[PDB]
Parts: C-alpha cells; sequence; structure tokens
RNA sequence: AAGCAGAACUGGCGAUGCGGGAUGAACCGAACGUAGAGUUAAGGUGCCGGAAUACACGCUCAUCAGACACCACAAAAGGUGU
RNA sequence: UAGCCCUGAAAAUGGAUGGCGCUCAAGCGUGUUACCUAUACUCUACCGUCAGGGUUGAUAUGAUGCCCUGACGAGUAGGCAGGCGUGGAGGUCAGUGACGAAGCCUAGACCGUAAGGUCGGGUCGAACGGCCUCUAGUGCAGAUCUUGGUGGUAGUAGCAAAUA
RNA sequence: CACUUGGCGGAAAGGCCUUGGGUGCUUGCUGGCGAAUUGCAAUGUCAUUUUGCGUGGGGAUAAAUCAUUUGUAUACGACUUA
C-alpha cells in the first residue's frame, strides 16, 4: 500500500513520433533521432520534437 | 501458406555460459568424524549396522569396513550425512587405507582382490577390537530405536 | 532436440472458464468477464473462480513453445516446409488438417530428409 | 503411544475431559472412556439440574421426534460434550467419533485393561479445595436414566474379583522384589548401579 | 531384534492455515517425545516418509511413498512445518509418518 | 440396420424392429426392461404371466403416482402394473426374432434377450379442449422397438538397481 | 425519542476485494498483477481452530454468574455475601 | 466510600458469550513473555504499464528492432488504447481439397492472461483458408424478447349429469 | 508352538489362570564358519481386512413369495387365516 501524490502511470503527454505514416518524414525523424542521441547541439532536440508535430502546430512560415 | 511466417528468425547460436565464480573448496566435516569411530548407519541394505570410520575420500564420502567377519559389511563408501557418529572408537594406526580412493570403487560375483584387500583391512581392526571387551558383540548387534528413545534427548 | 530453454511455466495450467458455464447449457464455457453490478465474480469474492489477468502472461524466453522447446510452425504443402530449413532448432512444422493422405506423404519425406521436427505425423496415416 | 488409551472417568471434569479427548481424536488416537457414571462437573448438583432442564425444554415446535435429542446416559451426556468440539458434520470429524468409546463401568475386556488419567482435567487437581460439584450419575439418574442400580452392582462385582486379582499380583510383586533384592549387590548389580540402571 | 526402526513416529496433524483459510502447500507434524520448539529443533531439516498402500502394484510394489521435509518449527509445543514434494492428501489428518534421522549432524 | 448400442456377436444375434408404434413409451420401456437380459422361453412365458395377472410388470423410472402391488415382491418394488399393449407388442416382437433366429440356424435353447431398446417415436398430434374456451394438446407418445436374441456363449515389470538387488539376494539366502 | 428529519469538518461505503468483529456495505487492520520465502497488523492461542489447559498478583460462587469497542440493553434504590 | 456478586429483573415456536463447555477459569482488573496468521511490510523471480536512457562509418543487415535502469499495478458509471472473432470486397500465397472442402461430434493433444487459434480420431460429400488492406445488416443469457422445438409436472389430474 | 488337565469369567462373558508331556529356540558363558556388487539414499515391500477360484477332510438335507383362500384387517400395499 502507498499513497500516491501523483497519477500512477501517467503517459508523458508529449509526441515521441509522428502520427504520419509518411515514410520519408519518418526516416527523417530517424536521421534527427540519431543527431539528437550523439550530437550534443540544442539544435537537434529541438527540431527532433519539431518534427513529430501536427499540422496546426507548425504554421506555414 | 497455412501460416505466414515469421518476420524474423531468432538466431541459433548458443550463447556461451558467464565465468562462473564458483571455486570447489574442500568439505569440513563434522567434529565426531574423526577415523576409528564407530558409526551408526542410517540408510542403505545397511540398514542400523555398526561400522568403523576409516577414511575420509575425495569424493566428500567415507570409506567405512564395519569389519565384514563381524557383521558383514564390506569396505564401501557411506555419505556423512546418512551417519550417526558414536563415542566410541578405535585406533586406525595399524589398517593401510591408501589404497582405497575414488576410483577403487568404479563401476564399468565378488571381484576376488576385493576379498584379500577386505582380510588385510579388518585383520588389524579384529586384531585392535578385541582388546576392549564388548566391542565385538556391539558391532555385531545392529541399532534400532525403542519405544521411549528420543533421539534429540538421546546421545550416541 | 531444439534449443536450450529455462524451465517452461505456465502460471496457470487450469482453463479460465465463463462463470455458471456449467450452470447453463446456454452459457458457452469460453471466458467472458462479468459485468454485472452484484456478481460475486467480478468483485474478487473469498472461494470464486479467477479471473484472466496479465500477471499470468507467460515469461517472454518461453512463451509460444511446445514441452519439446519448439515453436510451432503450420506447413500446407513442401514450400512452407522448406522455410524452416535453417531454423530446426526452434521451429516444428506441423501439418495443417485439411492436407491430404497422399500429400503429407510427400511432407514427412521431405522433412525427414531436411531434419525438421513434425508435430502431427501420423495424421491421415494409413496403418 | 499406545493403540489404545483407557481413560477412567472417575473425578475427571466434564469438559475438560471432553476437550483433551477431543484433540487426541482429531489428532487419530484411540481412546475408551470407561466409568462414565463417575464424572464430575463443577458448579452445585441444584445447578447443573437446572441446566440440563434448560437442555430439555429445547425441541423442535412442530415435531419433537426430529428435536434435539436428550440423551440421559452419563456416557451420553459426555458424548454431548466431546460433540461441539469436534466438527462432527464432516468426513474427518465423523472418522474422528469411532475412535472413542464411553461406557457406564468397565464392560469387557476393559476390565482386564490399564485405566488411565487425565491429570489436567482430574477434579482433585483442578477444581479449587471447598468449591462444590456434581458427580454425572448422579445427575443422570434425576433426568431419567434408568441403570444407575445396574451399573453399581457389576461394579462391585467386578471390583470384588479386581481386589482380589491385586491381591495376587501384589503377592507375585512382594516374591520378585525379594528375588531382586537377593541378586542385587552382586557384581552384575554393580556394574549395573554404575551404568545407573 | 525385534525392532527395526530407524525413524521417529509422527502425526500429520492438519495443514498451515488460519480460522478459515488453509494452507495445503504446508503440513504441520507432531513428532512424539517433542514438546517444546527447542527439543524440535533437533528434527529440523530431517526427511520425512508418508508411506501408504495401494491394490495397484506400480513399479514392483503395492506400496507408495510421499517425500517431505521440516522446515520449521510451529508453535510452543514442539509441532513442526513440513513441506512436501507433493501436498499430502488432508485424508491423512491423524495418520502416522515416519521421521527420519538424516541429514544427520548429532 | 443401425440398431443401438450392442455388444454380440451377430453371426449368433438375430434381430427384430418396430417403429412408429402407437404404444405408450412410458409403459413399453417398463415391460422392455422387465425381459432385458432374459432367455427367451423364460421371457415369453413371463409374458403371459403377465397377461393373465399372476405376475407383473415392475414400474422402475416411470412410477409416479403408481398403485402399489404384492406382486412387485419378486422383482423387489413395491409399484408394478400389467401393461398388457406394451407385453402384447413386445411378444410380438420377440417372436418374430425367434422366426429370425431359426431362418439364421441359431440355437433356441440357448437364445437369450442380449438387447431390447425402446424409444420416443414421433408423438401423434390430438386435440382436447379445456374450460373457458381453451385447447389444449392431447398427444400419443410412441414406440421405437428393438430387439436382439442371441445365443449364450461361454505387463513388463520395471525394477530399480535396489529392487533387482533385493530379489537376488532374497533368491540367494532363500533354498 | 428513533435503524427519525436537517446542517459543519474529515474519513469511509457507494465504486472494494482481503485478515479480524460467529454472522453484517460503512467498525478495526490493511486496500488487491502472478508466485515463493520471511515478518507482522487488527484479532487471538481449552476443543471446534492455526497458536501457552503460559507465567504472576488479586477479586467473584450467581436455585436468571460472567465472558457485549461499534453491538445488538438495563436504572433509581438497597444486601453483617465478600 | 467503592470492587465483584445478589435483589430490583415480566412475553409470547425451542436456542444461543458463535457452539461445546468453563469455577485458585477456559470469568473479571492488571502485568510480562512466547506463539498463530492478511491479497499488508521486506527480499527475489515472472507479466504488464509508465518513465529515464543505450544502440549505425556492418547498429555483425529487422531502429514501430534489440537492450539497460527505476518505479508502479484496487475499481462501478465512464474515457482511451492494443487485440480476438463473423458475412462480404481488392491484392497475394501459381494456398487447401473427391487420395475428401465446409459443417458437426470427440472428460484426446498443443499454443495464447484472454477473446480465441491449431492438431489427431469419427461422420460427411464440394467447396474453403493464411497474410496485407477495404466494408458492415459483425459477436447475446436475460428484454413477462420473436419464431420453432423440447422438458419436469406425469402415465399424473382426469375420461363420474341424461335409471341399464 | 500345537497337544492336553482343571477351574473361573454373561455387562458387550469369546478372555484369564492352571496341570503334564512333547517339539524347537535360547544372547546366561565360550568358540568356528557366512554376509559384499541393493554398487554413497530411495517404505525398499515382512502388517491386516474382505471376496473369489482350486484342492482335500468333516457336517446338514429348508423355506419364503406370488397365485387361491379368511375377514378379527384393509384406499392400494400391508395384516390376520386356511
Ligand atoms: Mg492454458
Ligand atoms: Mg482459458
Ligand atoms: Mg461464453
Ligand atoms: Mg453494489
Ligand atoms: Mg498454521
Ligand atoms: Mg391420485
Ligand atoms: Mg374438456
Ligand atoms: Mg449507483
Ligand atoms: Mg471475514
Ligand atoms: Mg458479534
Ligand atoms: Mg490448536
Ligand atoms: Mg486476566
Ligand atoms: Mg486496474
Ligand atoms: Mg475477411
Ligand atoms: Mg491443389
Ligand atoms: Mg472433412
Ligand atoms: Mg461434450
Ligand atoms: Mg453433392
Ligand atoms: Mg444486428
Ligand atoms: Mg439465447
Ligand atoms: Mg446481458
Ligand atoms: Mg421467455
Ligand atoms: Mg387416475
Ligand atoms: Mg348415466
Amino acid at each position: 500500500g502507498i499513497d500516491h501524490t501523483s497519477k500512477q502511470h501517467k503517459r508523458s503527454g508529449h509526441r515521441t513520433a509522428p502520427k504520419s505514416d509518411n515514410v520519408y518524414l519518418k526516416l527523417l525523424v530517424k536521421l534527427y533521432t540519431f543527431l539528437a542521441r550523439r550530437t550534443d547541439a540544442p539544435f537537434n532536440k529541438v527540431v527532433l520534437k519539431a518534427l513529430f508535430l501536427s499540422k496546426i502546430n507548425r504554421p506555414p512560415v | 501458406s497455412a501460416q505466414k511466417a515469421p518476420k524474423w528468425y531468432p538466431s541459433e547460436d548458443v550463447a556461451a555460459l558467464k565465468k562462473t565464480r564458483k571455486a570447489a573448496r574442500p568439505q569440513k566435516l563434522r567434529a565426531s568424524l574423526v577415523p576409528g569411530t564407530v558409526l551408526i548407519l542410517l540408510a542403505g541394505r545397511f540398514r542400523g549396522k555398526r561400522v568403523v570410520y576409516l577414511k575420509h575420500l575425495e569424493d566428500n564420502t567415507l570409506l567405512i569396513s564395519g569389519p565384514f567377519k563381524v557383521n558383514g559389511v564390506p569396505l564401501r563408501r557411506v555419505n556423512a550425512r546418512y551417519v550417526i557418529a558414536t563415542s566410541t572408537k578405535v585406533s586406525v594406526e595399524g589398517v593401510n587405507v591408501e589404497k582405497f580412493n575414488v576410483e577403487y570403487f568404479a563401476k564399468e560375483e565378488i571381484k576376488a582382490e576385493r576379498v584379500e584387500d577386505q582380510k588385510v583391512v579388518d585383520k588389524a581392526l579384529i586384531a585392535e577390537i578385541k582388546k576392549t571387551p564388548l566391542l565385538k558383540q556391539y558391532l555385531s548387534a545392529s541399532f534400532s530405536l525403542k519405544n521411549g528413545d528420543k533421539p534429540h534427548m538421546l546421545k550416541f | 532436440a531444439s534449443l536450450p530453454h529455462p524451465k517452461i511455466v505456465k502460471k496457470h495450467t487450469k482453463k479460465f472458464k465463463r462463470h455458471h458455464s456449467d450452470r447453463y447449457h446456454r452459457v458457452a464455457e469460453n471466458w467472458r468477464k462479468q459485468k454485472g453490478i452484484d456478481s460475486v465474480v467480478r468483485r474478487r469474492f473469498r472461494g470464486n473462480i479467477s479471473q484472466p489477468k496479465i500477471g499470468y502472461g507467460s515469461n517472454k524466453k518461453t512463451k509460444f513453445l511446445s514441452p519439446s522447446g519448439h515453436k510451432t510452425f503450420l506447413v500446407a504443402n513442401v514450400k512452407d516446409l522448406e522455410t524452416l530449413t535453417m531454423h530446426t532448432k526452434t521451429y516444428a512444422a506441423e501439418i495443417a488438417h485439411n492436407i491430404s493422405a497422399k500429400n503429407r506423404v510427400v511432407i514427412l519425406a521431405r522433412a525427414k530428409a531436411l531434419g525438421i521436427k513434425v508435430t502431427n505425423p501420423k495424421g491421415r496415416l494409413a496403418l | 503411544v499406545e493403540p489404545v488409551v483407557v481413560i477412567d472417568g472417575k473425578g475427571h471434569l466434564v469438559g475438560r475431559l471432553a476437550s483433551v479427548v477431543a484433540k487426541q481424536l482429531l489428532n487419530g488416537q484411540k481412546i475408551v472412556v470407561v466409568r462414565a457414571e463417575e464424572l464430575n462437573i463443577s458448579g452445585e448438583f441444584f445447578r447443573n439440574k437446572l441446566k440440563y432442564h434448560d437442555f430439555l425444554r429445547k425441541a423442535t415446535a412442530f415435531n419433537k421426534t426430529r428435536g434435539p435429542f436428550h440423551f440421559r446416559a452419563p456416557s451420553r451426556i459426555f458424548y454431548k460434550a466431546l460433540r461441539g468440539m469436534v466438527s462432527h458434520k464432516t468426513a474427518r470429524g465423523k472418522a474422528a467419533l469411532e475412535r472413542l468409546k464411553v461406557f457406564e463401568g468397565i464392560p469387557p475386556p476393559y476390565d482386564k485393561k490399564k485405566r488411565v488419567v487425565v491429570p489436567q482435567a482430574l477434579r482433585v487437581l483442578r477444581l479449587k479445595p471447598g468449591r462444590k460439584y456434581t458427580t454425572l450419575g448422579k445427575l443422570s439418574t434425576s433426568v431419567g436414566w434408568k441403570y444407575e442400580d445396574v451399573v453399581a452392582k457389576l461394579e462391585a462385582k467386578r471390583k470384588v474379583s479386581s481386589a482380589e486379582y491385586y491381591a495376587k499380583k501384589r503377592a507375585f510383586t512382594k516374591k520378585v522384589a525379594s528375588a531382586n533384592a537377593t541378586a542385587a549387590e552382586s557384581d552384575v548389580a554393580k556394574q549395573l548401579a554404575a551404568l545407573g540402571y | 531384534a525385534e525392532s527395526h526402526r530407524l525413524y521417529v513416529k509422527g502425526k500429520h496433524l492438519s495443514y498451515q492455515r488460519s480460522k478459515r483459510v488453509n494452507n495445503p502447500n504446508v503440513s504441520l507434524i507432531k513428532i512424539e517425545g517433542v514438546a517444546t520448539p527447542q527439543d524440535a529443533q533437533f528434527y529440523l531439516g530431517k526427511r520425512i516418509a508418508y508411506v501408504y498402500r495401494a491394490s495397484k502394484e506400480v513399479r514392483g510394489s503395492k506400496i507408495r511413498v510421499m517425500w517431505g521435509k521440516v522446515t520449521r518449527t510451529h508453535g510452543n509445543s514442539g509441532v513442526v512445518r513440513a513441506t512436501f514434494r507433493n501436498n499430502l492428501p488432508a485424508k491423512t489428518f491423524g495418520a502416522s509418518v515416519r521421521i527420519f534421522l538424516y541429514p544427520s549432524n548429532i | 440396420a443401425r440398431y443401438g448400442a450392442t455388444s454380440t456377436n451377430p453371426a449368433k444375434s438375430a434381430s427384430a424392429r418396430g417403429s412408429y408404434l402407437r404404444v405408450s413409451f412410458k409403459n413399453t420401456r417398463e415391460t422392455a426392461q422387465a425381459i432385458n437380459g432374459w432367455e427367451l422361453t423364460k421371457a415369453q412365458k413371463y409374458l403371459e404371466q403377465v397377461l393373465d395377472h399372476q405376475r407383473a410388470i415392475p414400474f422402475r423410472r416411470f412410477n409416479s403416482s403408481i398403485g402399489r402391488t404384492a406382486q412387485g415382491k419378486e422383482f423387489g418394488v413395491t409399484k408394478a402394473r400389467w401393461p398388457a399393449k406394451s407385453v402384447k407388442f413386445v411378444q410380438g416382437l420377440l417372436q418374430n426374432a425367434a422366426a429370425n433366429a431359426e431362418a439364421k440356424g441359431l440355437d433356441a435353447t440357448k437364445l437369450y434377450v442380449s438387447h431390447i431398446q425402446v424409444n420416443q417415436a414421433p408423438k401423434q398430434r390430438r386435440r382436447t379442449y379445456r374450460a373457458h374456451g381453451r385447447i389444449n394438446k392431447y398427444e400419443s407418445s410412441p414406440s421405437h422397438i428393438e430387439l436382439v436374441v442371441t445365443e449364450k456363449e461361454e505387463k513388463v515389470v520395471r525394477l530399480t538397481s535396489r529392487q533387482r538387488g533385493r530379489i537376488a539376494a532374497q533368491k540367494r539366502i532363500a533354498a
């Protein structure tokens, strides 16, 4: 018995992969997954998170 | 196809064993298990036989010969966990038990050489037994538990 | 023999039968979860039947293995038999139920020549 | 430790003897209880007769032949005390109930057997001196038991035959002890005495 | 001699239980002559056999054996706890078992 | 063809059938069960004694609220009856199977009823009229009867090393 | 007055099995994947029933004793009972 | 003055410290230990979930893969996710099959926590599956559900008005 | 251990005590010979119920029910009669 302060088995709430089945987007994700893991640059982690975003979360620039 | 396939198959290269850190150190016997101690056999075809402890063999077995002229138990190994060691002792240093080792009791009528090896060993055993009285009859008799016996209170 | 594997533990060998499937004939023994408000089976009262839950899940290192140690692959002909050629230690062929007897003779003959284990070699066997 | 334990019920308290017998029956011991007419209940005789009448008045209203059965014999009063201390509605408790035989007096073959006592149920050891008690044979005859006279007559015959036996046994023990004393102080007796025997 | 006993007589009393729930994986054994947990520490770890007879001869004998061992003591009156390879059938509540003297230390 | 579950030699057996017979199934089951396993001549004379009310058919299953008779003392029951219609159908089939056994050449003195089976036939619908303009069913329960008469006709051991050694020791120690 | 009606705070039941209270939605303990081992909680250890007919100081004899946390009852007034 | 006990103390089927019983208790007040056992606590194993991470110049080709670490797991109403099954449709397995498809029966076997899947035997006689997808008139124990069939009751109540 | 002498035992006696001879054994004491290989442990099988079948030795040579019948009985069984 534990009185839990937080919700147990709570998901992180952020996307860990694109929702699409675009094969080219998925192999852009795996390129930047390698770069965000093997490089200390914060640029690679920001772009990797931005590749997951939905259509309304990446407005046209 | 009745069943489609596995997508990818497990490797059939068997993994090697990790390096075991388990050495084999010599077994510490009980304090009462010194050679010449009269033992009580607790299991086997020689259940309840009172035998004589002669040698600790390297396979963690006790070489006994409860003299074959006395109670008909030959030279054989027993496990130390199936034996009660009594306080009764006889001296050892008249028997040559260095001949008997682990491969002396290998497997593959009675063997010819086992008979005179028995006769050589027990000749000095009975010649030692005949000194103290009632020991030859003690070893001829077979131990058993009677009514009123409590082995937790009984000392052997 | 197959590959070496750990001692296979099932965690539950009894079949999970539906509640009151013994009591009524219309109630089949396929497991259904009790969803009634007052059900002692749903509420897990003592002395009642157990329910299928994820703690009974088999070890991943021995899941789907037969007691022979092989995983079961269903084959219908020689071509599906030959996919297990390099995997004799992990997969055992089992002939499909609708294979005719003359075709099964060819399948057993090929599996003996390829080293494949067959788990139903006596099916449709004239003797 | 012996296959049949014969308990002399005289001077025993009913519920303390019933508790120790019921434990031994469930532990697999065969027990015979003799002389159930000499069991004791703590409390005055009128008090235990009043609670037996409270027991007698309990009966099934629509049919008295299916009600609680009020057994008047002292062996059956003791048997009612052991039931309830034994789970008698199961096969284990049923099988524990044929390991028990309760009698008034000491019938054959138990008159030639050795009778024991349970000291944690004995009235003299357990009950405080000065406290009153009733005898089960007196309570049974006050509630309907018809055989107090014939049990006491047959117990008088048994005690006469057993007392002549004891006189013959005592004479044989006197001459055996004379022979052991003659053969004592010999060389075998020194070694037996040195070995604690 | 007239006796050939190399074990101590015991009695299979019951399973390990609470008031309402029993555990057949652990049995309770009353070894005769043992009245304290200190006396029952001698028999701790010794082998137990429950020997019974069947009317069908299985492997050259009509006598079958269930093996077990004393694990710990139980209570204040010398009762011990026993674990068997297969659990005891619960009809043997009050049946005699054999407490062998091996494995031996004294 | 395709009788019930019998275990007899068909060469020593003869059979007879009657299907869709308008006779009570419940009475015919008890009549069949009365002569099941009997010798053919003993069963045939018993069925004449049932028709003459000298003996009875013991009613064992379909016997609720049946009157009691002294003639059930023979069979250890109290409820027994005299189903004269079921007896006539059964003994008609008994003499048919006896005729088929004589056609096959079987010995009549060794014949016994080895199999008899009464089975429920499709019911025949009739209509009965009740109070307040109501209509209920009025059904016959017919019988399929089959019976077969037959002539009355007339470990490798495993031992351990200990078990082998003890056997050899016992043979060498006892003469 | 009520196992009555109505509020405040909190904890519960509802929605929840488990051990204990014989029995019980709410009380006590403790909240739950499948198992093994050990130790416990509340409750208990004459027998049913697993566990001391343990140890120690006293009190009580009831011709309606007493052994009731919730809880399944008892009062004023009295007694050279002790 | 207050402890136990007693009087005060009367309800209806026979009965309830749970029962038996219990009297220097097996009662009451108190104290000290030992012992018993929950799905609780500690350790370990396995399952799942969540989280943090490792892993490409052969990651010894499967990156929704493999692996490491830690914690957690109650649940009605309800929400979401991953899967099982059925009728039909596009593709593929140049799939199965009159040397026996489908169906049905089988206290015979195997796999999966499960929905279910697979095999052996019997019966049978003409079609039917695996996988990737599409689609829905897609899963029943209830609805005094609908239709059909069948029981216990039960060889039972009864087949007795109108003279025979 | 069978054989035998006599007595006592009716609570469920079915047992207890006796007389005599035979036939063994005797560890009360002293000797000689044998055991092994069941292989380091596996209850390692030695008890007592019940029922068959077979062999060879004594012993005995019926009833009940249905059916018929009575009415001291009776719904039917049952009962009481012959
Ligand atoms: Mg399963
Ligand atoms: Mg299941
Ligand atoms: Mg179902
Ligand atoms: Mg509810
Ligand atoms: Mg326990
Ligand atoms: Mg009627
Ligand atoms: Mg009408
Ligand atoms: Mg609600
Ligand atoms: Mg409970
Ligand atoms: Mg209560
Ligand atoms: Mg207990
Ligand atoms: Mg106290
Ligand atoms: Mg959950
Ligand atoms: Mg489809
Ligand atoms: Mg084809
Ligand atoms: Mg087919
Ligand atoms: Mg079936
Ligand atoms: Mg056709
Ligand atoms: Mg629909
Ligand atoms: Mg339906
Ligand atoms: Mg429903
Ligand atoms: Mg309906
Ligand atoms: Mg009628
Ligand atoms: Mg008329």
